């Protein structure tokens, strides 16, 4: 009839609890628009990412562009990030990241947009490069040519679109775990340079964006490591 | 406990290479040999490793350029040449060798590098 | 192809062929009589509400840092929606937000547009709190900071946390645009009304706010004009206010 | 470059009395998947061959007495002599085996208390 | 194909966080001590305070359980047979009376549902269902709560949610029983508006959205360098 076990308070259970207040008519529901049915509707839009986070701009806007300009630099890397969201000091702090700290167990593709936010009369090439987990990063740009790679163009398009797929031989990697060279690089390298016409500015800015594909599925929930204060407020 | 030897301390001149053997007492096999320097002061410092049994090349920067890493593991003699020597460059240079990927275990005897300008 | 609306029949405007985002994917309207505490049928003043009303023309620069606006008070003195704000108690409209800069090819820059429902502000000091006047003035628009402000009684002004204690990268969320005088010249936004009851006074509470944030910044040759100019225009939409008549047969 | 510093004074104290050592291994040396610390101590005898004494930071070296004890984790070693001996002089240095390059201490003598 | 139920609002937001930990004596003491209060607010846990402020509007049911663990207290004269201790909870909806001392008249308001519950059993329950005026629970406001423009910023709006009150029905002549309470607070039914970008600054106030100016991120060593943490091993040796 009844276990020694029936009598416990599990503090992940779902049973119905008698009702303190009956007869009570609540307030109708009215019809407030942008209702969210799923925390992943929120990680698949755009955020801006700090590529440019070198110890001196995480304290201002100088964190979010990217320098570009034009000179004598031949095969010069403009930038260069290891792709781990959730961990890497890249990802870890958008939208992306902080829905996923959230959870332990994480699945699916991801997505950077670069934006070119310069001049509408500067030409030039760029050289977008992607190493898989299994491959050291180039060094030169003879190298990131022979992986894969994507040439743009930044006269003709000013926005580019790479999409990162999912390789890993289990189905959810676990999102706190550092894989040291066993994530993926990407890497962008000068092709041409910048051109520009007399009287117009010589330098530009690259913005960077990094969101989620239709992909993703989550598991495990936990409480995330962000908020290292516990005690209860004043 | 294995004993340790190498080519010998020599009196060398400016601009006159130096060629440092260090012999073997072990095996070949992803176990690792390299060599540091001791000068009047400070100790030591490292000047360049060599895997055998890896066919691993690795310089210090403080020698990018200067030392070349040369083996020859079927005679259990290998060199260390350089040329271009200084007289800033005399000191007791020792011959370590390692059977682990990540340790120090063993030293060597040390060899005498002061020159005459 | 430009195309000239006239909303109102006393305003001009011209605009290109753009893209509109619509908010939150629901279009301005009405209220009906499901959703609505009060029996009494509300009045709906539409005649002269409904025009362009075209705020001052701001001076983007080089150093600049950003600007907003905080609605429905930036029209407390614009015409007859002032006069209605003024004469009503409870009231309840959506918006149509158009933004241009005016830029030859030789410039170069990016805005973010957007409009945060319910935005809060810190306070520059943590423990006392903020007056009414740092929150917005009339039509004006408040400027954000580079560095850290140390008033005693003002909003936190630091353009990387946007006043609200977020990354100002995170911003995308809420509904937004960009303007990219690369290729992109404008942006319209239509933002319904967003609040948890079905009409609410005016003066007590800010519905949103409008906030422009440079990202990358203007750059310009020595021989060039010094400033892009940034203009906004409001068109309220779908606006009702309270009856005022006795419901009890008299 | 990885820096690791020494102690600012050497021992200066008498034969046969307890001592306290540390080398401050600037990047952090602990290895997730062994949980290993790549940081041992050296001690050189004037002219004569450097041997380490303490390896891993946990392990006592073979051959070596037992009044050397070495711990710590994280960025911080220390190093115990339960008691000194005058006729053990050496020149202690610190050596990191992590990451290249291989990055020595900065040297504590055994000076003369007597 | 992968499943997204694991990351719906319910499954996301009805976790049963604990809330409060209170202690009260029995007998002796002054009349602060003998009786536990707590008024219901999500504004003081800081975990489940960034959880419910990643969104805007909120509309829930309230499932509250109370684990309440009693003990004897050192000291003289100690009971030997005192048969079982009963403890009574009160809830206190907004506009109820409100007790100011243990053994006070509003303990017996006909109007304030009560649970009178004996130790030994399993820990008790209540559902308090969706108590406001307004048609959502709003976790941001921007404005004042007086039509004069005038009063706290941003604060004590239309919604509250009550008190919760927890006394020792059973009157001890000899001996002082401590007991100590914790409230496990569950949302059932959740309907949630209007995402949020999550916070960036440590909180500072249960009221404000005060703030220091923290970073964007965290810093890095260079523009283009990967990370490359891997020490000597086998491979990469």
């Amino acid at each position: 009839m009844l276990t020694p076990g029936s009598n416990q308070f599990l503090t992940s259970d779902d049973f119905q609890s008698p009702s303190a207040m009956p007869q009570f008519d609540v307030t109708p529901e009215m019809k407030i628009p942008g209702e969210v049915h799923n925390l992943m509707e929120i990680a698949e839009v755009d955020s801006v990412v700090p590529v440019n986070n070198t110890k001196e701009n995480i304290n201002s806007m100088e964190a979010y562009r990217i320098p570009v300009t034009g000179g004598d630099q031949l095969h010069t890397q403009v930038f260069g990030f290891q792709m781990q969201p959730g961990l890497n000091s890249v990802f870890k702090r958008t939208l992306l990241g902080e829905i996923l700290n959230y959870y332990a167990h994480w699945s699916g593709s991801v997505k950077l947009t670069f934006v070119f936010c310069g001049s509408a009369m500067a030409t030039g090439k760029f050289l977008l490069a992607y190493s898989p987990p299994g491959a050291s990063p180039p060094q030169n740009r003879k190298q990131a040519m022979l992986g894969t790679h994507v040439i743009w163009d930044v006269g003709l398009q000013s926005s580019c679109v790479l999409c990162i797929p999912w390789i890993s031989q289990t189905h959810y990697r676990l999102v706190q775990q550092d894989e040291y060279t066993s994530a993926g690089y990407v890497t962008c390298w000068y092709q041409t340079g910048l051109i520009v016409p007399p009287g117009a500015p010589p330098s530009c800015t690259i913005l960077c964006f990094a969101s989620a594909c239709n992909d993703f599925s989550v598991r495990n929930l936990r409480d995330t490591p962000f908020i290292e204060q516990t005690q209860l407020l004043q | 406990e294995v004993q340790l030897q190498q080519s010998g301390p020599e009196l060398a001149r400016p601009w006159a290479s130096v060629k440092i053997s260090c012999q073997a007492f072990y095996t070949f096999s992803n176990y690792g040999m390299q060599w540091v320097k001791q000068s009047p002061g400070q100790g030591l410092e490292w000047i360049g490793p060599f895997y055998p049994g890896n066919a691993d090349t690795s310089y210090n920067q403080k020698f990018k350029g200067k030392a070349t890493l040369t083996a020859d593991k079927s005679s259990s003699t290998a060199y260390m040449q350089f040329s271009s020597l200084t007289s800033e460059d005399s000191a007791v240079y020792y011959c370590a060798r390692v059977v682990a990927t990540t340790d120090f275990d063993y030293w060597g005897q040390g060899t005498t590098v002061t020159v005459s300008s | 192809r430009v195309r000239s609306i006239t909303l109102g029949n006393s305003t001009i405007t011209t605009q290109e062929c753009a893209n509109v985002v619509v908010g939150y994917g629901v279009w301005p309207s009405y209220l009906q009589d499901n959703e609505a505490t009060a029996e009494d049928q509300p009045t709906q003043p539409d005649v002269a509400t409904c025009r362009f009303y075209t705020l001052d023309s701001i001076q983007w620069q080089k150093e600049s840092d950003g600007w907003w606006w905080k609605f429905p008070e930036a029209l407390k003195n614009m015409g007859l929606f002032g006069q209605n704000m003024e004469y009503h108690y409870l009231g309840r409209s959506g918006y149509t937000i158009h933004v241009q800069c005016n830029a030859s090819k030789f410039h170069q820059g990016c805005l973010l547009v957007v409009c945060v429902p319910e935005a809060e502000m810190g306070c520059s000091d943590v423990e006392r709190e903020v007056v009414a006047a740092s929150l917005s003035s009339e039509d004006t628009a408040k400027s954000f900071s580079r560095t850290e402000s140390n008033g005693q009684h003002t909003v936190q002004t630091v353009v990387y946390n946007a006043g609200m204690g977020v990354g100002v990268g995170n911003l995308t969320i809420f509904p937004h645009q960009w303007i990219n005088l690369r290729t992109n010249n404008s942006a319209t936004i239509v933002m319904p009304y967003i609040n948890s009851v079905p009409m609410d006074n005016m003066f007590r509470h800010y519905n949103f706010t409008l906030m422009i944030i440079p990202f990358a910044k203007l750059e310009y040759t020595e021989q060039a004009s010094n400033y892009v100019p940034i203009t906004v225009t409001v068109a309220p939409m779908c606006a009702e206010y309270n009856g005022l008549r006795l419901a009890s047969h008299q | 470059y990885i820096e690791a510093s020494q102690s600012p004074s050497s021992l200066a104290v008498s034969v046969g009395e307890k001592v306290t050592m540390s080398c401050k291994s600037s990047q952090s040396l602990l290895y997730s998947s062994n949980q290993k610390n790549y940081l041992a101590w050296f001690q050189q005898k004037p002219g004569q061959s450097p041997k380490l004494l303490i390896y891993w930071a946990s392990t006592r070296e073979s051959g070596v007495p037992d009044r050397f004890t070495g711990s710590g984790s994280g960025t911080d070693f220390t190093l115990t002599i339960s008691s000194v001996k005058a006729e053990d002089l050496a020149v202690y240095y610190c050596q990191q085996y992590y990451s290249y390059p291989y990055t020595f201490g900065g040297g504590t003598k055994l000076k003369i208390k007597r | 194909y992968h499943s997204r139920t694991e990351s719906s609002i319910e499954n996301f937001l009805c976790r049963a966080a604990c809330v409060y930990i209170a202690t009260y004596a029995s007998a002796g003491g002054t009349p602060t001590e003998r009786y536990a209060s707590w008024r219901i607010n999500t504004r003081q846990m800081v975990q489940l305070r960034r959880k419910f402020e990643l969104f805007t509007y909120l509309r829930f049911d309230m499932e509250i359980t109370f684990v309440i663990t009693s003990t004897q207290d050192p000291g003289t004269q100690l009971a030997q047979d005192m048969p079982v201790l009963t403890h009574q909870i009160m809830y206190i909806p907004p506009g109820g009376p409100v007790p100011n001392s243990a053994t006070d008249f509003a303990w017996q308001s006909s109007t304030n549902p009560s649970i009178f519950w004996t130790e030994g059993c399993a820990p008790a329950r209540m559902s308090v269902p969706f108590i406001s005026i307004g048609n959502a629970y709003s976790n941001f406001y921007d404005g004042w709560s007086h039509f004069t423009q005038e009063g706290v910023y941003g604060f004590n709006s239309l919604n509250n949610m009550g008190h919760i009150y927890v006394r020792h029905v059973n009157e001890q002549s000899l001996g002082v029983s401590t007991s100590t309470l914790r409230v496990y607070f569950k949302p059932k039914h959740v309907r949630a508006w209007v995402p949020r970008p999550p916070r960036l600054s440590p909180y500072v106030k249960s009221s404000n959205v005060n703030f220091k100016p923290t970073a964007v991120t965290t810093e890095r060593k260079d523009i283009n360098d990967v990370g490359t943490l891997r020490p000597v091993g086998y491979t990469n040796h």
